[PDB]
């Protein structure tokens, strides 16, 4: 049915039926626009009007245009057609490459998965990379933060969980660019397109992009994270597998939240953050789960405000977050790559019973040693090297060949290293920093350790290095 | 004595950056709570100004 | 009566009128007020309408009637408006006659899509040795300028907007950068003195100066980035490049909230309303690089941000700063100590990083950078200086020169030749064997002596674009005979 | 026209008419009162209502009084016969001496300058004050702004501005005092008539003075800045002659308006300021100033609320000023008098091509030392002052002489110190400022510098205290 | 129920940080005027009212009882925020669990310098 816009304030549209209103969250379509302007039901003021946002600019907008009724909340293709193709919150694609050809529909209003579907037993998704996979392993169906701006290999690391996701487990992956800068946004597309998790012809990308851009009203920068769970959600229910959901930014979703509640006109809640900042990101964090027919694994990106970690929005996302990984450029300096920090990088699965005893155990003593090495590098800073222990430097001696052992060749920055890349599975990782931490390799230079993949490739490269 | 006085310097000085370092970590999270408590103070003021007309 | 196209003022007040009719009137629309006033249409209500009033509202009498110019705002552009200055809406205000420009475009137009860009990598040459090496802009960049007062941001700004001369009087067509100089909020006077400025330096046929001063209305000042972003962007989208300074983006902000809070929208944090956020992406996101496809047009932005004490966390700055490719801090500290332009080189950055840097600049600014980020975590010593090894006395007595090869003069940018040459001198060892505050004077010095004899190498280095071993091995002789001669 | 009042609420009275409607910034002159009331419009409510803010005490308003519109803005007295006399907000005059019988009328509302009619030239003013002419130097026809917390300077030295220049103007002068207390006015208006400044008998004075103190209801104070504005305006372009404003306080302008936002129907902004402050205050503070038909040379008092230099009402006037001289409560509490802070007072001619190239780098040797001692005084903190290297004793002594140099006597400050005020004339402050950078007085004690002129004054103090010793 | 009828039962609420979340927003959305952290004036009385009924009824009423283990959760270990003082002064004890004791592997990390429990000695094994 057919409404005429009665009020436009700003970004937000009141709309007022005549036969019957459309229930909250639905779309409505504003007819006499060259663009496709969606307008997203939020409240029901009484004498048949309703309140709308919209997803686009409300410029032009006359007090009378007919507005028509959709009948479901935004719909978007949700296909297998859409990996390698950008497409915006309201389903359209931003790539002018074609339209998105899919014979599914799915509306991006969910609701998270009952009681009885939740998944029991706590997995560990094996991303292929030795020290995302020991020292803060990563769980299937959980939230796992990212911290680290520039500059470290934030891009390149996304990259490469996306290729190894792919190539090991067979999982598609989704990429919601909320809040995405437009020229980031490009590069990002175009490092993608350079790498080959997507390719524009041969129709096997590993990745669905999915923009929000942050030009755009604050009403579709607080959905499209909706839009990438709906893509990831086709790709686990319908086609039940395991999911990869890079969500960069966190911060800018809750933003835009801010400013839709604001703009609506409701009392802003402890530190301007809106009232329902709890369940306006729970909604969003509870349908990335482990249910019985797949599971989506979320990495995203956390940007915390003033640096305090007791920011409502950081406080609320980290009540979520099931591991965190912490990109530092103080080990892109030292040549190690991923700057993964082994010490900040944390999990909440670092417990003998979720990823076993020989695991924790050899965790453990990476980090121990690690934090031991940390402490006495101060020490051979001040009282100088020689005055230290043999058992002193022959722990020094391990951190460092553990350190360097730590860094491993990606597939996708083959270009930088020129190393063919390596995907190391979890045993083969488990056996490497067993039998380094016991001290067989107490006889190799730590040159034999950087930038290999397993173990017995950095015994084969210290014997290389010596002929 | 030279010796013994360059040592002491050396772990007085290292015992008060600790001291001064601990005193930070107080100190930063009481300025994040008056921050965020400012915060909500002026935005309440605000919205009960608007509210009241 | 006529109350489709034409209404009736029901108030008025602090700017704000009310007008009631007007039932085909647009939203963002240019009405226009029976005292020769024009207003914008903002808030579309069921009953009124509420129009901001671009000027005075003494001249705005309830029951007046407001007729729609049946337009969305639009201000003139073209090279006519080149050397001129105009207002938020492209009137002439120099007093030097009407503009005459053919075209129009629409101040609020949509920004290019993610397939039209390419990624930024071109130098942008600010003329500025510190900004030119150790923290680069591209064309088709967004580098925030943000600082406290009185620290000398609008220095930079205007120091890059005289360095294009040496392009603009060229005969190369693809280095030529056309300036655009957005004020906002500022005494005329102000604005004024750097016209004349610009005149001296000859600068001001190249540039357009939109004027939205103080005593204009919160709409004036509110409308005048999107002018210049407008004027520019007709630049962007026919092959030529451009460069809009808005000065500052904290007063189009404060602009906005007083309309805001006059129309009685929800006021948010500081009194912003819910768009201080979508105010400044949607402009600052038309700083774009068309791929060939589209001209290969750019226009890069250099937003400035006054923040008040130092603090970067509050809304504006914050807000400016998660949607620019970076940002060069301007702290006063280091402006009363001598470094002039006060650039802090830690906080500095640009996320398009040496992407956009000559291939010579990057071959020498490359070391300058880690000479400078080891220099930066031994300062502390600075002062005991001795009691310390040779390793961090050599950090610190390389990181001093370093720092004041640096410094800077008002309204003097290098050609970029001449700041590798300097730099290459200071970083390739030249010069720690020189008590430090003659280093400036060498400076002055030998950029002289090379401008003066050695132009052939300057000439090479300027279109190979790289220094040549041939090149480098000349340069280095250049530096050591002068320097022996000293 | 004539409206009868509807409403009174504290100073906002709102008016209704039949006739018609009077547009904004009109002024109504209320029937049946013995002392001129005068309601200046400030909205349109609709149903033929304004809202007004009265410009005195609004008791003893009965709803449905009658009111008259004048027609036209509150329009005030102009000419050489204001000179000497004191005016209202409304214009009239409150020093009990007759009218102010004039030929010219102006209204107080009025557009400012375009942008084609403004100067562009820049020639130092010399002051007198060793630490203004050599840091922050004034300019003639320039704004100048003095932000201080309270009770640190600023009246005392705007009256030593006034007292110095004033006297030795060939032109004309005005003093705006904006809501300060009533006693300082008195106490200039006397101190005036006692200098000669202004003549009670014939017709030789040179000021005209303006009041809008602390006792009058927001309406008066937020509108007393125009009034003195609207004087000067005449002086500068009719008279075609240079023109001296002194204004204080330029923040009461600001208050007034913030005290009735609220009742005028308005969202408080960020720290309970109106919406409007910022163009409240550039549409005033763009008609201060110089123009091709004349030249202003305003000096503006300006509270800093609790010291608070991010305020937005000072953060805003920062903007509208050619140079800033930021006294400080830490220096005044080290007695340093007057308190400039010489680290954040800031000019637009301290340049080497306006000032020249020794003014220019004395300016900055001078900056530059003092920063070092101030960086050095956190190390100064832990080791003591016997560890400092040898090189850094020198920078601490040198800096401490400069801090004390910084200082002078004025001849208004009699009362206080008992001193005898000094005039320091430019070359003395860059030739003694010279010499204590290089080192020539590193024989004297720092104490030798306090509060004395010129550099040969510092001299002749060590060796008195030498002597007395 | 079970209180009443003669049984013992013991409830754990965890958390009652996010239920006060959960009512500052239905507050908030209400329009109610937001106090000190933007929690309504209420906030207390909703957590009284709820932990004054685990109760220990007399023999002359049934005898049975209702053990009550509020989990509070606290930014940044700040035991003196709004929240938590509401609810350390409807209890009768309390049992801090350090972050710090925690990273250093003392697990479970009862902090015993400020734990405490107001009925404490009194029921208690006499052999413990
Ligand atoms: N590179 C430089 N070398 C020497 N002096 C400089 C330099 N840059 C700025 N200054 C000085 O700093 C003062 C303020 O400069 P500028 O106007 O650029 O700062 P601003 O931030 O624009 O000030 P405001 O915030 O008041 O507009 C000027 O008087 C100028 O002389
Ligand atoms: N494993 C790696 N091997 C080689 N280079 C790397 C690796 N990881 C990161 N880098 C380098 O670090 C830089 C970081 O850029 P990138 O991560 O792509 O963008 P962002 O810094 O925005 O995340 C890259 O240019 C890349 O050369
Ligand atoms: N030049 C000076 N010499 C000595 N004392 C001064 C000087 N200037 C100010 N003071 C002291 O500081 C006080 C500040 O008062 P004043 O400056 O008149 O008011 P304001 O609060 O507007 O600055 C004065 O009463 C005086 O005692
Ligand atoms: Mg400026
Ligand atoms: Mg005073």
């Amino acid at each position: 049915t057919t409404g005429r816009i009665v009020a436009v304030i700003g970004a937000v549209v009141d709309v007022q039926f005549d036969e019957g209103l459309p229930p909250i969250l639905n779309a409505l379509e504003v007819q006499g626009r060259e663009t496709r302007l969606v307008l997203e039901v939020a409240q029901h003021l009484g004498e048949s009007t309703v309140r709308t946002i919209a997803m686009d600019g409300t410029e032009g907008l006359v007090r009378g245009q007919k507005v028509l009724d959709s009948g479901a909340p935004i719909r978007i293709p949700v296909g297998p057609e859409t990996l390698g193709r950008i497409m915006n919150v309201i389903g359209e694609p931003i790539d002018e490459r074609g339209p998105i050809k899919t014979k599914q529909f799915a509306a991006i209003h969910a609701e998270a998965p009952e009681f009885v579907e939740m998944s029991v037993e706590q997995e560990i998704l094996v991303t292929g990379i030795k020290v995302v996979d020991l020292l803060a392993p990563y769980a299937k169906g959980g939230k796992i933060g990212l911290f680290g701006g520039a500059g470290v290999g934030k891009t390149v690391l996304i990259m490469e969980l996306i290729n190894n996701v792919a190539k090991a487990h067979g999982g598609y992956s989704v990429f919601a660019g909320v809040g995405e800068r437009t020229r980031e946004g490009n590069d990002l597309y175009h490092e993608m397109i350079e790498s080959g998790v997507i390719n524009l012809k041969d129709a096997t990308s590993k990745v669905a992009l999915v923009y929000g851009q942050m030009n755009e009203p604050p009403g579709a920068r607080a959905r499209v994270a909706l839009t990438g769970l709906t893509v990831a959600e086709y790709f686990r229910d319908q086609e039940g597998q395991d999911v990869l959901l890079f969500i960069d930014n966190i911060f800018r979703f809750t933003q835009a939240g801010s400013e839709v509640s604001a703009l609506l006109g409701r009392i802003p809640s402890a530190v301007g953050y809106q009232p329902t900042l709890a369940t306006d990101m729970g909604t969003m964090q509870e349908r990335i789960t482990t249910t019985k027919k797949g599971s989506i694994t979320s990495v995203q990106a956390i940007y915390v405000p003033a640096d305090d970690l007791t920011d409502p929005a950081p406080a609320t996302t980290f009540a979520h977050l099931d591991a965190t990984t912490v990109l530092s450029r103080a080990i892109a300096e030292l040549g190690i790559y991923p700057a993964v920090d082994p010490l900040d990088s944390t999990s909440r699965i670092m417990d003998p019973n979720i990823v076993g005893s020989e695991h924790y155990d050899v965790a453990r003593g990476v980090q121990k040693i690690l934090q031991d090495y940390k402490s006495l590098q101060d020490i051979i800073a001040i009282l100088g090297m020689d005055e230290l222990s043999e058992e002193d430097k022959l722990t020094v001696s391990r951190a460092r060949k553990i350190q360097r052992f730590l860094s491993q060749p990606f597939q996708v920055a083959e270009v930088f290293t020129g190393h063919l890349g390596k995907l190391v599975p979890l045993k083969e990782t488990i056996k490497g920093f067993q039998q380094i931490l016991a001290g067989e390799y107490d006889h190799l230079p730590e040159q034999a350790f950087y930038m290999v993949g397993p173990i017995e490739e950095a015994v084969a490269k210290a014997d290389k290095l010596a002929e | 004595s030279t010796t013994s006085e360059q040592s002491a310097r050396m772990t007085a000085m290292d015992n008060a950056s600790k001291n001064a370092s601990e005193m930070i970590d107080k100190l930063t999270l009481t300025f994040n709570r008056t921050r965020q408590a400012v915060i909500t103070k002026e935005l309440i003021e605000i919205i009960s100004g608007a509210a009241a007309l | 009566v006529d109350l489709e196209e034409t209404g009736r003022v029901l108030s008025i007040g602090d700017g704000i009128a009310r007008v009631h009719g007007l039932r085909n009137v647009q939203a963002e629309e240019m009405v226009e007020f029976s005292s020769g006033l024009k207003g914008m249409s903002l808030n579309l209500e069921p009953d009124n309408v509420g129009v901001v009033v671009f000027g005075n509202d003494k001249l705005i009498k309830e029951g007046d009637i407001v007729k729609r110019t049946g337009a969305i705002v639009d201000v003139p552009v073209g090279e006519e408006l080149l050397g001129r200055v105009v207002d938020a809406l492209g009137n002439a205000i120099d007093g030097k006659g009407p503009i005459g420009s053919k075209a129009r475009r629409r101040v609020g137009l949509k920004a290019p899509g993610i397939i039209p860009r390419i990624s930024v990598r071109e130098p942008m040459q600010t003329g500025i040795k510190a900004v030119d090496s150790l923290v680069p802009i591209g064309r088709g960049q967004r580098e925030l300028i943000i600082g406290d007062r009185q620290t000398g941001k609008t220095s930079i700004a205007i120091d890059t907007i005289i360095n294009q001369k040496r392009f603009n009087d060229g005969t190369d067509e693809k280095k030529k950068l056309y300036c655009i100089y957005v004020a906002i909020g500022q005494k005329r006077s102000t604005v004024a003195q750097l016209v004349k400025r610009l005149t001296d330096a000859d600068a001001m046929k190249y540039t357009i100066v939109v004027s939205a001063t103080a005593s204009d209305a919160a709409p004036l000042q509110y409308l005048a980035p999107y002018s210049g972003c407008s004027m520019g962007e007709y630049f962007r989208d026919n092959g030529k490049h451009a460069l809009i300074i808005y000065d500052d983006l904290s007063k189009q902000a404060v602009a906005y909230r007083q309309m805001s809070l006059l129309l009685r929208r929800p006021p948010g944090r500081e009194a912003y309303p819910g768009d201080v956020f979508y105010l400044h992406s949607r402009l600052l996101e038309r700083a774009a690089k068309m791929n060939d496809a589209f001209g290969g047009g750019s226009l890069t932005a250099l937003p400035v941000i006054e923040t008040q004490a130092g603090d970067v966390s509050a809304y504006i700055p914050t807000n400016v700063i998660s949607i620019t490719d970076g940002q060069i801090f301007l702290e006063t500290e280091l402006f009363y100590k001598g470094i002039r332009p006060a650039i802090n080189v830690g906080l500095s950055v640009s996320r398009v990083g040496s992407a956009a840097q000559t291939r010579a600049m990057k071959q020498v600014a490359g070391t300058m950078k880690l000479e400078l980020a080891q220099y930066r975590e031994v300062a502390a010593f600075a002062q005991f200086g001795s009691d310390l090894d040779a390793a961090t006395q050599q950090l610190l007595s390389r990181g001093v020169r370093l720092t004041e090869l640096l410094k800077q003069g008002q309204y003097s940018p290098m050609a970029i030749e001449e700041q590798v040459a300097v730099i290459y001198a200071g970083v390739r060892g030249y010069l720690d064997k020189l008590e430090p505050s003659k280093i400036t004077k060498f400076e002055n010095a030998f950029l002289s002596h090379v401008i003066s004899q050695h132009q052939a190498l300057l000439g090479k280095i300027r279109t190979d674009g790289k220094i040549s071993e041939e090149s480098d091995a000349k340069l280095k002789e250049i530096v050591t005979n002068f320097l022996a001669g000293f």
